[PDB]
């Protein structure tokens, strides 16, 4: 529960850039960081749990 | 005979103690490949400490290490083909060990 | 011997043969750090199947590939403070850990 | 004589205490050594005086100070690699003197 | 077994000892007091090993120390730890020597 | 029935051991001490075997590691694991010779 909570701290920093981007532009991103490396991003993911 | 004879019967014992040790090379061999994947390609929640103290068995550390890198660079068609189900939560074992294989040739390919 | 010795024996029993595995575990993961490391931060002169043809022991190549990183990375000074002398040649031990775990933090903060 | 002899003995053994003595001389040594060390890096909470009057044994004080220094020098990296484990609770001893004699490496660097 | 285990152990340390003060003693007093012909003269190995200590404190430790810390100029019967000492003194005055 | 099997089994080691020892022996050390010829001066199969063995000890294990490893100059009555050292010796020293 500690991990997850910290991960729902992260996720509603997150969602507030989103939502103010997705409200002046038009649409928002937010990016679910991995274990993974800079160019394995391009990769797609079957089953993770996110950093 | 006698004295030369029990002290042969040591370096029976010797031997014994020598397979004991080859067994635990190959011990040291599998459990390492294991946690350098566990390591390299897991989260940081899933690490050997916070698992104890969350009080689970190596074997079971080890085991939930290889499924969820299974589930993480195994395709679930790969898995329902070799592992005749998509479930891998009671599939711990030689197909796991086949599984934690392709889950290596996966991550070869993919570097 | 009564059902409670009875409970308490087997009990004791089963916890010294999990103790066994944990530690044969351990073994384990400590020779797959010494082969790491040796194959990492070592050159190939140092590696276990030729010194195994020179013929030293098992425990042989582990504290010579420790004091060897030793040496490579944790710096005289450290040396000199930790295990209060400057050679290594007879530290084998937890000080040899120490000095181990401080080449392993050097590497890190080296990287 | 005989008698004479076994005085001899008495007093050799005596002369052993004596040296017991001496090593306690320089345990006390290192007390005080340990307070300075205390003194320089940690709070003023943590002094002797204050501990005492909330109640706590000369032991226990040494060994808090030990603990702490070791947290606040020793990166917990070493901590964990040295212990074993990464809490200190339970690590007073030897292995907690190495771990305070690293800590004195650490400060000794940090200068 | 471990009893007869322990007392095989001090026949090892007994046994060097004895190894200790032969070889200091046949390269230091003489070839007469060899073990051989000592055993040929006939003399158990408890009486040899005192009589090659009592002739090592004859010749390394000094005639006063023999009359002060041992209380008898004679070697003859002074035996024991006190002859123990002695021969320490001796070991003492060979290595200064 | 698997019992005999196993049996069987160690009688093949045995044979094959027997085959190669002959094998070796004949090239090594001489006809005279051949199978055929010791068996008509009337000696046991396993009497044949050790004989050659203690035979190629005697050539390729020189006297001096045969009382080493034998723990005794004669190899007439060392007959044991003793002598299954001294014969893997002797394969040692026909290797390297």
């Amino acid at each position: 529960e500690v991990e997850l909570a910290r991960l729902k701290v992260q996720l509603k920093n997150a969602l507030l850039n989103c939502i103010i981007s997705y409200r002046f532009h038009g649409i928002g991103y937010v990016l679910v960081k991995t274990k993974d490396t800079l160019i394995d991003l391009e990769q797609p993911v079957n089953i993770e749990l996110p950093i | 005979l006698s004295i030369n004879e029990r002290i042969t019967k040591e370096l029976a014992e010797v031997e014994e103690r020598e397979r004991i040790e080859k067994q635990l090379l190959l011990e040291a061999e599998r459990i390492n490949e294991i946690d350098t994947l566990a390591k390299a390609h897991l989260s940081n929640h899933f690490n050997k400490e916070v698992l104890l103290a969350k009080g689970y068995t190596l074997k079971d550390i080890m085991q939930a290490q290889r499924r969820e890198l299974v589930r993480k660079f195994v395709p679930i068609e790969q898995i329902k083909a070799i592992a005749k189900v998509s479930d891998i939560s009671h599939i711990d074992g030689e197909i796991l060990e086949q599984l934690v294989s392709l889950a290596k040739v996966n991550i070869k390919l993919r570097k």
